[PDB]
């Protein structure tokens, strides 16, 4: 079952072929082909035991981080955002499966920045009180970075600080920020710098 | 050792209001010895705080911002050519030192040394704390009734350092038009970018 | 077949290494008689200093050397000391119509990735009708390159798309 979706997405996403770079007279994919593949996968996983949507999204987010392909990654992120827009892939599930085991700080820094920019495109992450594990994992992925990384990757990694700033600022009107205080216990044991 | 132990005691707070009150009373307790204590403290600790490796571990705290605020306050206060003759310090301050490197003066030279260290702290490819520290220091230095940023018409690095920091909007407008010289054209162009 | 010496040298685990000397060196020095078998003099302090301390990732330098005179890259206010190491401004000066230069900020020059940055997409491409068509086909073509390379591959793809959508 999962291999069927795997092959379908591989035929959809990895539709590129080494084709004699010399120019042919032949001459959108990011607007029509992406939507067609999204709708096909939508019908599939809607008729493919949606109970396993967690494992499906895990497979998808794993495959996304496989291609180095900075520009191709950004296109897949827009595809995933549009698939969120159609009422599919609830935000809590997709972000909880995207943050863990896939952010990979310093492994794919460009993918880190693009992932957190996608999360910022869904910065609201409109859901129930289940934003707790998201914030906890974000703080964990932030703290697993020492204080002497570099001075060339600062803004590329600052997407984490941007997301946290949006969360805390909107917490005046988005969610009970006392829940954020009780969720950030991991960083402050009554004050530890 | 006085200022060193005071800073060591200050860098153990881990609370915003604590650090704010701490620096607010430190600026006062430094009185009656403004020039000498200011010069010594700045030109000794701030380099040692920004040049070592264990010193970086202590400045990553929010106390860092309060320390930068205290430093710029002492600098701006000591720049004023007031008497400040204490009762028992007017005599015990009869010493000699070339300071081991406008005009040639101890405070005048100590400020230039600090500005040069600031510009070198924008030395990229490795920094986590002491880029954040200088960013907080410049933001605190952004204030009215400012007499720092010495600004001689010839070659002074402070505006080159300002352009470098801008590379790293009203902050550029701070040292925008100081001498009204073609030097201001440089920062103007860099702000236009 | 004569595995005796092999098994004995394998059995000789202990740290003390003087039995082999006293056992073999006499015979060799008797038969072979070199007072200085290696009379060359060797006194070496090998490493004095090896660093230019001004080099950006050399792999990128190779590509900037291999570039055609039509292309020309530079550096903007640079968050590119050693890690990003690039976000350039490449103007495709050529015979055909010019365009707007992209950023193309690439990863470490080992290149388990590609460049594409797409920063000035917002105002530059929407403003013009021709520039709007330039972006269209060029995105689809860049979504085809398998593991594109920073300077040569991406720059040539950009130029080809710019002069192909020109029609």
């Amino acid at each position: 079952m999962e291999t069927q979706l795997q092959s379908i997405f591989e035929e959809v996403v990895k539709t590129e072929i080494i084709e004699e770079a010399f120019p042919g007279m032949f001459m959108e994919d990011e607007k029509t082909k992406l939507i067609s593949c999204l709708a096909a996968f939508r019908q599939f996983w809607s008729g493919l035991s949606q109970e396993s949507h967690e494992q499906c999204v895990q497979w998808i987010v794993k495959f996304i981080h496989g291609q180095h392909s900075p520009k191709r990654i950004s296109f897949l992120y827009d595809c995933l955002a549009m698939a969120v827009e159609t009422g599919l892939l609830p935000p809590r599930m997709v972000c909880e499966s995207l943050i863990n085991s896939d952010s990979l700080e310093w492994e794919r820094t460009q993918l880190w920045a693009l992932t957190f920019k996608l999360v910022r495109k869904i910065i609201g992450g409109v859901d129930y009180k289940g934003v707790r594990d998201l914030l906890k994992a974000i703080l964990e992925k932030i703290l697993t970075i020492p204080n002497t990384v570099s001075s060339a990757v600062v803004q590329q990694l600052l997407a984490a600080r941007e997301v946290i700033a949006y969360i805390l600022e909107r917490n005046a009107c988005l969610l009970p920020a006392y829940f954020a205080v009780t969720e950030i216990r991991k960083l402050y044991p009554e004050g530890k710098l | 050792w006085f200022c060193n132990n005071l800073i060591k005691e200050l860098l153990k707070e881990t609370r915003k209001e604590h650090t704010l009150r701490a620096v607010q009373l430190l600026y006062s307790i430094f009185c009656l010895d403004m020039q000498q204590v200011t010069l010594v403290l700045l030109g000794h600790i701030l380099p040692g705080l920004l040049t070592d490796s264990s010193k970086w571990h202590s400045l990553m705290d929010p106390p860092g911002t309060a320390l930068a605020k205290l430093a710029v306050w002492c600098a701006l206060s000591s720049y004023s050519s007031h008497k400040g003759q204490a009762s028992s310090r007017q005599k015990k301050r009869h010493r000699e030192d070339i300071e081991d490197y406008n005009m040639r003066d101890p405070l005048n030279r100590v400020l230039a040394n600090l500005f040069l260290l600031i510009s070198s702290i924008l030395g990229s490819r490795t920094a986590g704390p002491h880029t954040q520290f200088v960013q907080w220091f410049m933001e605190e230095c952004v204030g009215c009734l400012e007499q720092d940023s010495r600004g001689s018409i010839l070659q002074f690095m402070p505006f080159t350092t300002v352009s470098e920091l801008v590379k790293v909007s009203p902050k550029v407008v701070l040292a925008i038009t100081d001498l009204s010289l073609p030097l201001g054209r440089q920062v103007a162009a860099k702000a236009i970018a | 077949q004569p595995l005796l010496d092999a098994v004995l040298a394998n059995i000789r685990s202990p740290v003390f290494n003087h039995s082999l000397y006293r056992t073999f060196v006499p015979a060799m020095m008797a038969i072979h008689g070199p007072p200085i078998v290696s009379p060359v003099v060797c006194s070496r302090k090998r490493r004095f200093e090896e660093d230019e301390r001004q080099s950006i990732p050399n792999v990128l330098q190779g590509e900037v050397a291999r570039l055609d005179p039509k292309f020309l890259v530079n550096l903007d206010p640079s968050h590119c000391s050693n890690n990003g190491t690039v976000h350039l401004i490449c103007k495709l000066d050529d015979k055909d119509l010019p365009s707007v230069p992209p950023l193309e900020l690439s990863v470490p020059a080992d290149y388990p990735a590609q460049s594409p940055m797409w920063i000035d997409r917002q105002w530059q491409y929407d403003a013009n009708p021709f520039l709007q068509s330039v972006h269209r086909c060029m995105t689809s073509r860049l979504l085809q390159l398998p593991d594109k390379h920073s300077v040569t591959a991406l720059l040539n793809t950009w130029a080809q798309s710019i002069h192909q959508a020109c029609l």
